[PDB]
């Protein structure tokens, strides 16, 4: 349904065993456009897709270079944690970001996001009207203070509700051939002769974009969640995902057992049976 | 496009 | 602060059929800090292998997935091997066609 714009950073201090690191990744929906990295040979923001690569130069110049001094304030933030906490300066920390709008059928924001983490636990959260902030404790609390004093929910609304939507409309253009359609999972059962009181029945979707998916096992009517396998769903590799659903049933009761997906690629619910 | 860093910690 | 040991999946990008080529997959996710080493093997010998960029999943934790072309056939033997601060030794999956 909705389409969103979101960029992830991960800024990792090497304490005197260097400066520190900075990953930024950005996602137009569950696919991944480019990527910056600072202990990378030579960081640059670059492409991963194709389409995103229509852009002209002004846009890596400027991506490049704005992401280069996001590198340097979030290094900078790495030791005001690092004080806030009352840490020492020899072992490593972490501080994650991740921001994002969603379009609404208008071609308007139907909502933005921004949360920060200190290694790995949440700091301080935008909250959706986008002018209050959620501190997690009392450092995110200074935190929160200077960001209140500076007015810094209204910069990250301006952004939010302009620049973040604007230009998540143009990817949605560039990229029209994969962004707006979906792809349908490629659905099988496999059979698993375990043992001569339980087969393993394993239910796969492959190939299907975006991420989000219903994968659950029945019999006979009612679901069995309750005693079914469910890995986490996986890239592919290619840009498409992948996902399997299993479970143990009585040798000779396999047609007794039905899958069933639920997917926005697919007209209505998928039902499956090993054959 | 990236936001931009308007604030420190 | 935190640490979390990472799932592995030993994973083909497609359903693996003999003499076919294919790619490799090894995700690794939910772990944390980000520092990882991931090296896929061919019947215990080390391959050559790229991977996607770091990123992290709504709970914080990490995520990433290296891979390399490969041609499955019978007896090949392929895994995954990780290393990670929560673990006192690099960890193997084995590949399984059918998981």
């Amino acid at each position: 349904g909705p389409h969103s714009l979101s960029y992830f950073y991960t800024a990792v201090s090497r304490p005197d065993r260097g400066d520190s690191r900075f990953i930024a990744v950005g996602y137009v929906d569950d696919t991944q456009f480019v990527r910056f990295d600072n202990y990378a040979p030579n960081p640059r923001m670059e492409p991963r897709v194709p389409w995103i690569q229509q852009e002209g130069q002004e846009y890596w110049d400027r991506e490049t270079r704005n992401v280069k001094e996001t590198a340097q304030t979030y290094g900078v933030g790495l030791n005001t944690l690092r004080g806030y906490y009352n840490q020492s300066e020899a072992g490593s920390h972490t501080l994650q970001s991740m921001y994002g709008c969603y379009l609404g059928p208008d071609g308007l924001l139907l909502h933005g996001y921004r949360q920060d983490a200190y290694d790995g636990a949440d700091y301080i959260a935008l909250n959706e009207d986008l002018r209050s902030w959620t501190a997690a404790d009392m450092a995110a609390q200074i935190t929160k203070r200077k960001w209140e004093a500076a007015d810094e929910a209204e910069r990250r609304r301006s952004y939010l509700q302009g620049l973040c939507v604007e230009s998540l409309r143009r990817y949605l253009e560039m990229g029209k051939d994969t962004l707006q359609r979906a792809e349908p999972p490629k659905t099988h059962v496999t059979r698993h002769p375990s043992s001569d009181l339980g087969v393993t029945l394993r239910c796969w979707a492959l190939g299907f974009y975006p991420k989000e998916i219903s994968l659950t096992w029945q019999r006979e009517g009612q679901d069995q969640s309750q005693d079914m396998e469910l890995v986490e769903t996986r890239p592919s590799g290619d840009g498409t995902f992948q996902k399997w659903a299993a479970l143990v049933v009585p040798p000779g009761e396999e047609q007794s057992y039905t899958c069933h997906v639920q997917h926005e690629g697919l007209q209505e619910p998928l039902t499956l049976r090993w054959d | 496009m990236t936001a931009h860093i308007t604030v420190p910690y | 602060f935190v640490a979390r040991p990472p799932k592995v999946q030993v994973y083909s990008r497609h359903p693996a059929e003999n003499g076919k080529p294919n790619y490799l997959n090894c995700y690794v996710s939910g772990f944390h800090p980000p520092q990882i080493e991931i090296d896929l093997l061919k019947n215990g010998e080390k391959m050559n292998a790229e991977q996607s960029d770091l990123s992290f999943s709504k709970d914080w934790s990490f995520y990433l997935l290296v891979h390399t072309e490969f041609t499955p056939n019978a007896v090949d033997q392929y895994s995954c091997r990780v290393k990670h601060v929560t673990l006192d030794k690099p960890k193997i999956v084995k590949w399984d066609r059918d998981h």
